[PDB]
């Protein structure tokens, strides 16, 4: 908590591209053999996301602006990511949001936390009961007058190692409106090497989270200064008023989606 | 000839609502003298069938016995033995030619049925 | 107007309220649906001129023999096959070259 | 029938021929609306006796959800100074289901009453406390003048009139600190035509209607496209399929006929809608069930009827559907009665159409 | 519209309020004078063919 990461160091703005990403349910209407169009905070395609990970001797965990919108693509094997940090200050100053997966359901708290050097989670020495439950807590020393909470439904979470290409592929997007935090999850097996791989792939609701608090800037949380990472890899985005035509199916999901200003 | 096509204002305003009824009174006959347009329309389309496709009051057949004089005949002729009559070019001509209508008469577009069918213009032809 | 649907108007605004919003969707309606009854006025039209070509194309190249040129197609014209076709007809034109 | 065709004509001689008059269509017989039990009442009488309400920006809600709504302690009838109200009463609310309410309490002035509107600007609209567009309930106020107005106004409580931007709809602001008024940033403290943000009520009994406190209770609501879990004080009116209904399904009020249909649906999607953008498909909110939306039968009128001079023999015909009310007969355009099906062939002379014609013989 | 004979609107409502009244006959009667124009010219194209 106290002590910061020994072999972390300062991590160069690397870029990528991604293809096919950023398509999500508009709304949660049906839909069935059908096409429409709409307007909303988009990704655009063929855009550039900057190109996050973590190796044992650049350790990420940067402090970026929420305000144009936020998009999350997560390609890794061990599923390192166990959530992320929102607030302004960050700090006991003012509220802070906090979304941590126990790898059972997802706690969702506001509270006033008490901000350290360096924060992280995940379990150490997982050959012996790995059941990979959140026990030691090295993100904030404590919290009080909190004014809201939450808890989703179980979820399944596969946090061991791994060798070779990626596997695991989880895309979230998270917007404000009007004081409503609306998630959306998705997660689907991948095959990658580096950067992202072809494909196309469409993004579910979660949650909505009636809040209500502004958010200035974002934190990301991985796997106390002896601890090393994985291999993990993920990236941050920033969504903008694009138009996109939404195909779809029968069973009401989206094949195809076309960007109009891109080409 | 194209297809006919019936519209209401009735439920074209909105329906099982007294609101849009007792407005449209206070608008009078707007929209009626529109309901008879599209109806002198689908009574135009049946006219234009009559005057072309039917020349002549007596119906004319083929022999049992053809003898062309060296030319076939049996691709513009229909096929007796379908339920259908229809030759070797008609079949082409009526499959290359293409629910979309369904959904449409939910909001009170009516679709009126031709006068004469697919085996009556074959007949007549 | 507030919204498309009267369901979600008549439900809440005041009569007195509501009569203006329904005033604006009636009016766009009964000009949408003017729209769509001249547009058919003049396909009417443009059907019926090639209902009154086809009856003379009929008459002339299936029925008797036309000398005109260009008419029943390219060449002397000797006979004229009609065929059925959805909401037409096709012409099989026989001529000499 | 034969008359409906004179009014039509505008004549008393009706030619032989086929003539459309009205239109039939097929009421509902019964109300199909179908959603889960009640959770609880919201405080709508409770937060009345409170001694001293929140401010403008400070406004405290109490949560309590499905607005079933608490319709038995009602304070509302003449009890007040003023009445101003929006949509329906809330008497009313007990036919209606929300899906959150929060119940707001604030003090406001005399010029800041009009101000009070959902989707609507203002002074405290924009930058403190703005009504959102699902608000169908009644305003409430009360005149405070006699408890909470002091001699040379009452600082106690605070309100903020500047804000560097307007607010969207269920947000709050609590700080009280310096900060931008305007368009053009100052940086913190107070000058270069900036303006402190806070205030305070300057409330003199003395003065008029606008200097003096009014006391407004106001109980957010919220309907979105999520799923309802109250209809009514009853709810079912037992589903029988196959019957023309008015049915109200996840908000969507229409009338059609309920059929059970094959369509595969998402978790997380709760109703369809076709390519014109009309209820198509919806699922039941309160057990796991799929209907279809089928619109009941309608169509047009047609009279066939012989000349005036002939006979007065009348039929009736319907376009496109099948009567099962009710010599009737079935054909390929629909239901025709008054009229005798011959086999054998004969010279059209009334249009009926799709290949079947009319005429007055023996 | 309140009613179709202008001379009653004139004689109750104010000039300003009588303007709204006045201008939902004048858009109606023009569209209805536009509707029988456009009718005609219709019927002008069939029979000068």
């Amino acid at each position: 908590q106290c002590v910061n990461f020994t072999t972390r160091t300062q991590l160069p703005p690397a870029y990528t591209n991604s293809f096919t990403r950023g398509v999500y349910y508009p709304d949660k209407v049906f839909r069935s053999s059908v096409l429409h169009s709409t307007q909303d905070l988009f990704l655009p395609f063929f855009s550039n996301v900057t190109w996050f990970h973590a190796i044992h001797k650049r350790f990420a965990n940067p402090v970026l602006p929420f305000n144009d919108g936020v998009y999350f693509a997560s390609t890794e094997k061990s599923n390192i990511i166990r959530g992320w940090i929102f607030g302004t200050t960050l700090d006991s100053k003012t509220q802070s949001l906090l979304i941590v997966n126990n790898a059972t359901n997802v706690v969702i708290k506001v509270c006033e936390f008490q901000f350290c050097n360096d924060p992280f989670l995940g379990v150490y020495y997982h050959k012996n009961n790995k059941s990979w439950m959140e026990s030691e807590f090295r993100v904030y020393s404590s919290a009080n007058n909190c004014t809201f909470e939450y808890v989703s439904q179980p979820f399944l979470m596969d946090l061991e190692g791994k060798q070779g290409n990626f596997k695991n592929l989880r895309e979230f997007v998270f917007k404000n409106i009007d004081g409503y935090f609306k998630i959306y999850s998705k997660h689907t097996p991948i095959n990658l090497v580096r950067g992202l791989p072809q494909g196309f792939s469409a993004l579910e609701p979660l949650v909505d989270l009636p809040i209500g608090i502004n958010i200035t800037r974002f934190q990301t949380l991985h796997i106390s200064s002896g601890w090393t990472a994985g291999a993990a890899a993920y990236y941050v985005g920033y969504l903008q008023p694009r138009t996109f035509l939404l195909k779809y199916n029968e069973n009401g999901t989206i094949t195809d989606a076309v960007d109009c200003a891109l080409d | 000839s194209m297809t006919k096509t019936s519209v209401d204002c009735t439920m074209y305003i909105c329906g099982d609502s007294t609101e849009c009824s007792n407005l449209l009174l206070q608008y009078g006959s707007f929209c009626t003298q529109l309901n008879r347009a599209l109806t002198g329309i689908a009574v135009e389309q049946d006219k234009n069938t009559q005057e072309v496709f039917a020349q002549v009051k007596q119906i004319y057949k083929t022999p049992p016995i053809k003898d062309f004089g060296g030319f076939n005949f049996s691709q513009i002729l229909p096929d007796p033995s379908k339920p259908s009559k229809r030759s070797f070019i008609e079949d082409l001509l009526f499959n290359k030619v293409t629910d979309l209508i369904c959904a449409q008469k939910f909001n009170g577009l009516t679709v009126l049925p031709p006068l004469l069918t697919d085996e009556m213009i074959a007949q007549y032809t | 107007a507030i919204s498309s649907v009267l369901n979600d108007i008549l439900s809440r605004l005041d009569p007195p309220e509501a009569e203006v919003q329904i005033d604006r969707l009636i009016t766009g309606r009964l000009q949408s649906l003017q729209t769509y009854v001249t547009q058919q006025l003049i396909r009417a039209a443009e059907i019926r001129a090639s209902a009154n070509l086809a009856a003379t194309k009929m008459s002339e190249c299936v029925l008797g023999q036309s000398k005109r040129v260009d008419f029943c197609g390219k060449g002397y014209h000797l006979m004229s096959f009609p065929q059925s076709a959805p909401h037409g007809v096709v012409f099989l034109h026989v001529t000499y070259v | 029938p034969l008359s409906e065709t004179k009014c039509t004509l505008k004549s008393f001689t009706v030619e032989k021929g086929i003539y459309q008059t009205s239109n039939f269509r097929v009421q509902p017989t019964e109300s199909i609306v179908r959603f889960p039990n009640i959770t609880n009442l919201c405080p709508f009488g409770e937060v009345f006796n409170a001694t001293r309400f929140a401010s403008v920006y400070a406004w405290n809600r109490k949560r309590i959800s499905n607005c079933v709504a608490d319709y038995s302690v009602l304070y509302n009838s003449a009890s007040f100074s003023t009445f101003k109200c929006y949509g329906v009463s809330p008497t009313k609310l007990n036919d209606l289901c929300f899906t959150n309410v929060y119940a707001d309490s604030f003090v406001i002035r005399g010029d800041e009453v009009r101000q009070i509107a959902p989707g609507q600007t203002g002074n405290i609209a924009d930058y403190n406390y703005k009504l959102p567009d699902d608000f169908t309930g009644c305003v409430i106020a009360w005149n405070s003048n006699n408890l909470d107005s002091k001699v040379g106004g009452n600082y106690n409580y605070l309100y903020r009139l500047f804000r560097k931007s307007n607010l969207k709809p269920f947000e709050r602001d609590i700080s009280t600190e310096i900060y931008q008024a305007g368009s053009t940033p100052c940086n913190g403290v107070k000058g270069f035509n900036c303006y402190f943000p806070l205030q305070s009520y300057g409330f003199q009994p003395t003065y008029g209607v606008g200097y003096q406190p009014y006391r407004v209770v106001v109980l957010s609501f919220e309907l979105l496209h999520a799923p309802a879990t109250v209809c009514g004080p009853k709810k079912s009116t037992n589903l029988v399929k196959n019957k023309c209904v008015n049915f109200n399904f996840n908000g969507l009020t229409g009338t059609g006929v309920l059929t059970e249909s094959n369509k595969k649906f998402l978790p997380f999607q709760q109703f369809g809608r076709d390519i014109a953008d009309t209820t198509d498909a919806v699922r039941d909110p309160q057990t796991l069930e799929i209907l279809d939306i089928t619109p009941c039968s309608f169509g047009g009128v047609s009279v066939i009827t012989p000349g005036t001079n002939t006979s007065n023999q009348v039929a009736v015909l319907y376009q496109g559907v099948n009567c099962t009310e009710v010599n009737v007969f079935q054909t390929r355009a629909g239901c025709l009665i008054g009229a005798e099906h011959v086999n054998n062939s004969y010279e059209c002379d009334i249009p009926i159409g799709a290949g079947i014609c009319a005429s007055y013989q023996t």
